[PDB]
């Protein structure tokens, strides 16, 4: 019923693996770039 | 040429130092570059 | 008067777009097989004696 | 001018690509 | 090359100019450079040094940015500092 | 080449806070590509005849070169496909999107050719579910006066489902994700005009930032985990959300005594059943989907989002528990106490969004003194 | 208790924490929009920062210290004269449209 | 609007300007027969010609919008020539974007039109497939690879046939983005006249005018494609394509589609395979070149007599190679096809650009 049987379980511990690795690694990408935001700081000065 | 001038132009005074020298004392004077901004003295 | 790894790293392999490029593509290759090598190892242990590679030698002579 | 050299790198990549992607 | 040049003969022309550039570059230099020296500074430029220290200090560098005034359209400083390759 | 590519994405002003809860437009993107991508190759080794459709389907899975992946995907991307799009709406109405009139009376048309197209897809392999899915479905528009029994043969080109129904369900399977497509590109357009909308339920043109690269590194972060999701249904459990029957071939003189609805569908199906009426459940059913049009001429809040409203939020968290228990009771034979269960929950559905949910807006209202 | 409820559901809606007012808050529609472009200098800027520090406070899923939540007792409707009278025009133009 | 109502248009562009609204309506007209024709037909090598004739006998009207989409496509290629003939003659090429993107549409419809044909299943479905697929042959190292790749196997079979289907079925659509992105690049210059002079001063409204006036084409359009249809249906096809595909047997007559013609008779005149293949790629391809290859000062050949004589010479040219494309391989048309082949690349590239500078010359400038 299933020929494919183990072929999807060795690729999705492929997946698994790839996974782990490019799931933390996009997200320090993601807040690398967000960083300019996260830490900048807001100043109001109006005239008065 | 090679300068800038001293004040680049386009298109503040609040004390009485800052305000010595404004006085106009000689004829005006316009001047005009190909490399250097426009002035116009006095 | 010493550097550090990544310092090294920027250099030699990122700093030029040419040589990002060609670190990637080496990397890739490099990667494609130790990463496929290692996880057909995990998963033919995990798997030990079950499947055909495993007891294919008692049957072959062909 | 630079462009020898990066299109000697350009040319590289495509080599390598397809040799390997193919 | 040949602005520079300009700019440096013009610029010491007149006693205050000459004076200033005096008293501030023994303080910057520790000695007075003469022309001769700059012109063989300046001779000795050529594109492949344009293109090297301009690398070393621009390419890929961080900036610092300052805006004042009607600047919505200011790029975000990702994007500034992408420009920089 | 450059602008309307761009000035619409790299430079495109956005939210500098919007939430994970705003990824599921780009994700229901993905999900459109990939049902696309794997419709295409699906449909290289398809053949529509009833004698051979699903023969077709098996050949895909044992013989073509990776066939069984690129079916598993497909089965399991239209899953992924109803999670985002449920996930999606109910940030709408949650954050009060739906004051994008035009964007989002075209997301409900949007989700209607959505189940359409998955409805006609299921038919394609022609298992029993299959067969009773084209069978009842189409029948509703059997309740149409007049000539609703017309219609119903016209759709399936004889007097009951057969070869001339599945040959035109596989042609109009294929062509209309290519018009979703086109209807979701007028969707974006529409919201282009306004820009999006943020959990604060506030304008944000006072602190807008550029898409790229803030919102599609966002946006991949996204995609990455969407993918992990669909592997893991695909690699580790590629049947979990499928159903048995369909693995068997139709059969017209038996329908399967437990038939059930794909799991997307079983909500609409539960308040269908617990009408004891013909006309009476289409209408409801029609209308739990249609509703959805109604929402913002129901918004009686002053505020446009429900971030600062308790409320409002409590009675949005018992509408979705609500259409949880309508699921659960869609799996549920029409036996007691379902059927009562089922009643009240379908009742519940339309009193929460009809009543409740404007009575919050208005008490909250006061409550601020305005 | 409805006072007393009203304090309640004041710090439970919450916009206090982002360290808005209620009047930054209101979901803009067309009288709205007239109604703040009418404000005076003054007005139309604090509630531009008003916003702006809400929406970074958001962004990083963030709240104000307690000491700077805007306070119930505190709050009032800087919008309300401006908003009534859009609002008024509004109808009596509406008013004259018949016949 | 502004993309249609009050575009801008010369006051006196002729019929031959008819041609672009002709192909949108062949286009829509293929795409409706299509999607009908598709509602009945199954892919199966077993049961493909079968499902045809049961359109043919049984669905109701089946005949006429199976006989409409037959038809239409060979209107479709007659109105492609008209306006490429057009677009030469009158220098409309300059609008190098609009000309380029007109070049992979013709490029697409004839792969579109190819995959159509081999739906049926009958003889020249079968050794069309397998012909035009192994044009691909000819790349040195992968060619093979190519072909049994695009066959799903190593010949043309079932696999080859079912994805044909869906190949066939969406390239159309892709066709008609093409066609908007076509028609986006010309409004950015709006349309050139008959004098190839800009008609600035003296541009009226789209509709009324010729709103009107493509109305009146695609009556005419239609009357063409009806008159086929209802009193010739068979007139522009081959008989061939009556008997089911048989693999182990070519038909000792077969000869391609007749807007086809042109290009075999090109190909059959060199006895050698990749050069063949080359020029018939480069019989097609070369209308990318011809912006590269005008030098007279005008761009419309209305004010240039030299220059419109060898046009004509080319259009005699693809007649004549029309008619030796569907002749035996023998003496004397052989040697008539290899002319005819020659003088077709060398109007193209020598004859008409040299008659050009010739004519600034006769101008002084
Ligand atoms: C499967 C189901 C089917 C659906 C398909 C899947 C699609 C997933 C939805 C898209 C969301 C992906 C995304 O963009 O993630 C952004 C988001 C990035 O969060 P962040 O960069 O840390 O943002 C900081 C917060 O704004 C500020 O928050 P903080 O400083 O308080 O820290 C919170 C953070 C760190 O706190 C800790 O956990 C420590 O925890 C995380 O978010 C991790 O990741 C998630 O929310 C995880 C998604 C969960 C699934
Ligand atoms: C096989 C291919 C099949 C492809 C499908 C068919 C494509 C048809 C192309 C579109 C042509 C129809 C069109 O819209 O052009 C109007 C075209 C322009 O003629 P017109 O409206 O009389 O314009 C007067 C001339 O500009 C002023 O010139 P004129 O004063 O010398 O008068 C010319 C006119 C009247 O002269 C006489 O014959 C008298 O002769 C006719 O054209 C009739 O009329 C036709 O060719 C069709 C008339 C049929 C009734
Ligand atoms: C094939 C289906 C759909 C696609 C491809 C799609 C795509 C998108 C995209 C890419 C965005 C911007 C990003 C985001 O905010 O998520 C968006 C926004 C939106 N969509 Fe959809 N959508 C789909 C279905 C629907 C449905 C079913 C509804 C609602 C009945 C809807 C309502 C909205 C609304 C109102 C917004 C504004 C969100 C905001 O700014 O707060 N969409 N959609
Ligand atoms: C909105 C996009 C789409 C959705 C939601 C969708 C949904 C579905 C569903 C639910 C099935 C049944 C899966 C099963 O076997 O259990 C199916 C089958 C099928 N779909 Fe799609 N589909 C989409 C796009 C496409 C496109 C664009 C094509 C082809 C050009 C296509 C071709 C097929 C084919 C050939 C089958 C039959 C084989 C199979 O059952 O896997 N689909 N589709
Ligand atoms: C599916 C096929 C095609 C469609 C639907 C199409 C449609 C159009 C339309 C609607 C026009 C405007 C009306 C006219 O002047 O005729 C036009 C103009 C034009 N087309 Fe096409 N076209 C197609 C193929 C091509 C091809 C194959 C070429 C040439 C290789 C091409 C080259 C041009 C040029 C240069 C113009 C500007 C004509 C002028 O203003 O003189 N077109 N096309
Ligand atoms: C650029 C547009 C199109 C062209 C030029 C075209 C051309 C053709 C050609 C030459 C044939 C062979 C006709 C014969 O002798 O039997 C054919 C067959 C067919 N075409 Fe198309 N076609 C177009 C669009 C479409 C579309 C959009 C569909 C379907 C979605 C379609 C569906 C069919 C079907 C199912 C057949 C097989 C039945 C038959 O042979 O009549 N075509 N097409
Ligand atoms: C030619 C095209 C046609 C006729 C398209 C019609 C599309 C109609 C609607 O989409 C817009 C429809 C799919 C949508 O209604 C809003 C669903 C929520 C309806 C869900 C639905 O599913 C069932 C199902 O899947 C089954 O499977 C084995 C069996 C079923 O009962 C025995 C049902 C059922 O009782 C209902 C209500
Ligand atoms: C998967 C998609 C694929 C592989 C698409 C390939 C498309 C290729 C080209 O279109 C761009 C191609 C159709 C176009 O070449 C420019 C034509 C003018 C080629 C004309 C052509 O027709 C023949 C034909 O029809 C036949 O019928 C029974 C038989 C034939 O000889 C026995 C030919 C033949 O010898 C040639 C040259
Ligand atoms: C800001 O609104 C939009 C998105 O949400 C973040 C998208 O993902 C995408 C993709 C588009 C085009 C868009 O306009
Ligand atoms: C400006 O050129 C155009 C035409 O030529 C007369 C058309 O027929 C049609 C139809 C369109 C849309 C068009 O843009």
């Amino acid at each position: 019923a299933e020929p494919e049987h183990d072929h999807r379980k060795r690729m999705g511990l492929k997946m698994l693996l790839m996974m782990g690795l490019l799931l933390p690694l996009v997200y320090a990408m993601k807040r690398h770039k967000w960083s300019v935001l996260k830490s900048r700081k807001l100043a109001y000065r109006p005239p008065k | 040429a090679a300068v800038p001038a001293t004040s680049e132009s386009p298109v503040s005074v609040l004390c009485r130092e800052s305000l010595r020298g404004q006085a106009a004392g000689r004829p005006l004077v316009a001047s005009v570059s190909l490399n250097v901004p426009a002035s116009v003295r006095y | 008067v010493a550097p550090t790894l990544t310092a090294r790293l920027y250099s030699l392999l990122f700093r030029r777009t040419s040589t990002f490029a060609l670190t990637i593509v080496v990397g890739a290759l490099f990667f494609e097989r130790a990463f496929d090598q290692g996880a057909d190892a995990i998963y033919e242990h995990i798997n030990e004696g079950k499947l055909w590679k495993h007891i294919k030698h008692k049957y072959e002579n062909k | 001018r630079n462009w020898v050299p990066t299109a000697q790198l350009w040319g590289a990549v495509g080599a390598v690509g397809l040799v390997s992607a193919t | 090359k040949n602005l520079l040049r300009n700019a440096l003969v013009s610029h010491l022309d007149g006693t205050t100019p000459v004076c200033e550039d005096i008293g501030r570059s023994l303080l910057t230099y520790g000695r007075r450079i003469p022309l001769a020296e700059w012109e063989s500074r300046i001779a000795e430029v050529d594109a492949r040094v344009v293109r090297e220290v301009c690398s070393k200090y621009f390419y890929d560098q961080c900036p610092a940015v300052a805006g004042f005034g009607p600047i919505e359209q200011l790029p975000d400083y990702n994007r500034i500092r992408s420009g920089m390759f | 080449l450059m602008k309307i590519v761009n000035n619409a994405f790299i430079d495109l002003p956005a939210p500098s806070n919007i939430s994970s809860w705003w990824n599921f437009g780009s994700l229901l993107g993905i999900c459109l590509i990939l049902q696309i991508l794997t419709g295409l190759f699906l449909a290289m080794h398809y053949t529509s005849d009833t004698t051979t459709a699903f023969s077709s389907v098996t050949h895909i899975c044992r013989d073509v070169n990776y066939g069984w992946i690129i079916r598993y995907m497909h089965a399991n991307g239209a899953s992924m496909f109803f999670i985002c799009l449920y996930m999606h709406v109910g940030r709408g109405l949650y954050y009060g999107s739906y004051t994008f009139l035009e964007t989002w009376n075209i997301g409900v048309i949007l989700l209607l050719t959505v189940m359409a197209t998955a409805f006609m897809g299921y038919v394609l392999p022609w298992g029993q579910m299959s067969f009773w899915g084209a069978t009842v479905i189409t029948n509703l528009l059997s309740a149409i006066p007049y000539i609703g029994t017309n219609l119903v043969e016209w759709i399936w080109g004889g007097f009951s489902v057969d070869k001339a129904t599945l040959t035109r369900f596989f042609a109009f399977h294929f062509i209309l994700p290519f018009i979703i497509m086109a209807i979701a590109m007028v969707h974006l357009l529409f919201l282009h005009e306004t820009g999006s909308n943020n959990p604060t339920g506030i304008s944000s043109d006072v602190d807008k930032i550029p898409f790229h690269p803030y919102y599609t590194i966002k946006d991949i972060l996204g995609a990455l985990l969407l993918i992990l999701a669909l592997m893991l249904l695909v690699l580790f459990a590629p049947d979990l959300l499928g159903d048995p029957d369909n693995y068997t071939p139709a059969n017209p003189l038996n329908t399967p005594p437990h038939i059930k609805p794909e799991w997307y569908f079983l909500f609409a199906y539960a308040i269908l059943r617990s009408i004891p009426n013909k006309l009476g459940g289409v209408l409801a059913l029609a209308f739990s989907i249609l509703i959805l049009a109604l929402i913002p001429l129901l918004h009686t809040s002053k505020q446009r989002s429900m971030m600062f409203r308790p409320l409002s939020q409590c009675l949005f968290w018992a509408l979705v528990a609500d259409l949880l228990t309508l699921t659960w009771i869609g799996g549920q034979p029409v036996e007691h106490p379902y059927i009562t269960i089922g009643q009240l929950a379908s009742v519940l559905y339309f009193l929460l969004i009809l009543v409740l949910m404007p009575t919050a807006g208005t008490i909250e209202n006061k409550l601020l003194k305005w | 208790w409805l006072e007393g409820i009203r304090k309640w559901y004041y710090n439970a809606a919450g916009f206090n924490k982002l360290g808005l007012m209620r009047d930054d808050t209101i979901h803009e529609n067309d009288d709205v929009k007239e109604a703040i472009r009418r404000l005076p200098e003054n007005l139309y800027d604090d509630r531009v920062f008003r916003i702006k520090r809400a929406l970074d406070l958001s962004m990083r899923q963030q709240i104000l210290p307690k000491e700077q939540w805007t306070k119930y007792e505190e709050d009032k409707s800087y919008l309300e004269p401006y908003l009534k009278e859009v609002i008024r025009e509004r109808k009596e133009r509406e008013e004259w449209a018949k016949k």
